[PDB]
């Protein structure tokens, strides 16, 4: 992928904005709630569980991995990929979803500063990430 | 298939937004159109195609009458947005690909202005409610 | 939704391919498991997940029997899969996202056993068909 | 994307044994009859139609670039994809949508020949050349 410098500017914005305690945990249940089916993975309410807390907090660390390395994201990944697919079994769709609940509650908490510009940015990030992430 | 819990849960979270539609449509479309450029050529007959463009605002609202007239027709959105199915499909020839991609836009445009509102449990029917919408928005085309 | 015309082209199509039932049932499980193999976690409890082995073979004939069974059920699909929805949503847990995938390897199946029949208006309504199976099925989801 | 050498051969080999003008107007006319509102691109009876021939034949010849250059497709495609996206208005939905065309017409010639691994290699091939069609 190719990023302009508007777009580098703004999605390190974001994430130097974002408490990643609190946006971790909401994005992961809202997503075991939306698509039940990725309830599974956890099994071992949902808004309250530290288990489910303790991995979204996790996912937005890992992101934060890709915003350092946005030039070499596929290899950034590389590890994580094998992990997801290969040892815990996710399918490569759930990410997608996972993506869609990150942004509608970031967008929760920006409100009038997730503007159209922002939301694409944000959007093409994550895209790219869970191209890596359903690959290997 | 939605459920009567997903039906009060559409019609709950409709009484507490339907007073802003207006400015959810505005804003739905011009996300839209910005972060997914392939929409664009659908409306390039208009002047002005920008976040602020009356021509923008004005279809907003005729878009979000499409949403509470299904909200209304909830027990049958086959046949309450057939003929809207028909004009998206012969008249305009919109590509059916694009009915999730505004819904997704809505949904991110309702959680930026109703954070309270919009939680998990109201998202999921919601999104049950939407996809419907997609599912009855194509049923003409093939 | 299917219309008459169809109905018709599937009840035609599956006269035609219903006598090979078993053997596009299993060359559609193997190729699902080796191009996609984030299904074969699903089939780990088989011994042998081999385009041979016996209980890919086995499994073969049960979904087409789901098919066999959505053909004849096709009037009111949701209906007639609510349990095989059950089925795969909370005891199997399949995730919904491979109903496509398994549908365009039955298709593909089809078409390299049948070349002469599968045509492109058989395929345009089977293919209607096969969406309206995986709605049925991934009815029970949420 | 990354290719091992089975890959590349089989690839290879599905190119060499296919007839381009054969395959090419069956592909784009069963794709014009299965999704509809693909035949908008083509105003100006679908099987028998010599434009959507030239076009399917067209297809087939542009896929053949990118076997020539398999290890530099998304530079390859730079050109048609600002083509078929800023002047023709092609929706990118509609390129997966040929794409499971080309596959099924693919094996309803090769028959048995039509492996598990030649469908897998035929349709990475595929799914490379639609990321980079469907980008610019
Ligand atoms: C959006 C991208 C995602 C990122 C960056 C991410 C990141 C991580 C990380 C950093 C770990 C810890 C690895 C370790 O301990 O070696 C992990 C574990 C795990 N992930 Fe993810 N993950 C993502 C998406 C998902 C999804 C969609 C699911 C399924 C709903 C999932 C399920 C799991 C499970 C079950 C574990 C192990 C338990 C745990 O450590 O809490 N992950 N993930
Ligand atoms: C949330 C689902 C949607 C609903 C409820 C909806 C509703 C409507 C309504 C009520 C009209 C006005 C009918 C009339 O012309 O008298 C209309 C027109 C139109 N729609 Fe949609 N629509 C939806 C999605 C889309 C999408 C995704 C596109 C393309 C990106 C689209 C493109 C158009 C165009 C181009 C027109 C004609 C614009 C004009 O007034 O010149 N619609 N739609
Ligand atoms: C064409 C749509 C499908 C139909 C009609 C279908 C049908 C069936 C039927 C009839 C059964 C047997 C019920 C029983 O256990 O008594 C079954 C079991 C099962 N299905 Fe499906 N299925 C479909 C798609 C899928 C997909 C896409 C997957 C996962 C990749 C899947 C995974 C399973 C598993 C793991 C079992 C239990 C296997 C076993 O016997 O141990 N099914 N299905
Ligand atoms: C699978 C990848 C595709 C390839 C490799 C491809 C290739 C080409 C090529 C080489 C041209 C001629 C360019 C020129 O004259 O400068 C062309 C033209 C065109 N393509 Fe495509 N195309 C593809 C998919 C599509 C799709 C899905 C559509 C819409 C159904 C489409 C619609 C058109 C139209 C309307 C023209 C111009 C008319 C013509 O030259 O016959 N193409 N394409």
């Amino acid at each position: 992928v190719e990023w302009t410098d508007k777009e580098r500017s703004i999605i390190s914005d974001i994430f130097s904005h974002m408490d990643y305690d609190d946006i971790g945990p909401k994005a992961l249940s809202r997503c075991l709630i939306v698509y039940p089916w990725t309830q599974r993975h956890f099994s071992g309410a949902i808004i309250g569980n530290a288990n489910v807390a303790a991995h979204g907090i996790k996912v937005l660390h890992g992101l934060d991995r890709g915003v350092k390395n946005m030039d070499n994201i596929a290899a950034t990944y590389a590890d994580l990929s094998t992990l997801h697919s290969e040892k815990l079994h996710v399918d490569p769709d759930n990410f997608k979803l996972l993506s869609d609940c990150i942004t509608i509650v970031l967008a929760a908490k920006m409100g009038h500063a997730f503007t159209a510009e922002t939301q694409g940015a944000f959007q093409k990030f994550l895209a790219v990430v869970v191209s890596a992430l359903g690959k290997q | 298939s939605l459920s009567d819990k997903d039906k009060a849960a559409v019609r709950a979270l409709w009484s507490k937004i339907g007073k802003s539609a207006d400015a959810i449509g505005n804003d739905a479309l011009s996300r839209m159109i910005v972060v997914y450029p392939q929409t664009k050529t659908y409306f390039s007959h208009w002047p002005d195609v920008t976040p602020g463009s009356p021509h923008i605002k004005a279809h907003g609202k005729k878009v979000m009458g499409g949403i509470a007239l299904a909200v209304s027709k909830i027990d049958d959105l086959k046949t309450g947005l057939m003929e809207l199915s028909e004009q998206h499909a012969y008249k305009l020839r919109v590509d059916p690909a694009n009915f999730k991609i505004l819904n997704h836009c809505i949904l991110v445009v309702i959680s930026t202005m109703f954070p309270k509102e919009f939680t998990p449990e109201a998202h999921v029917s919601l999104d049950k409610f939407l996809s419907g919408v997609a599912l009855a928005l194509a049923e003409r085309y093939r």
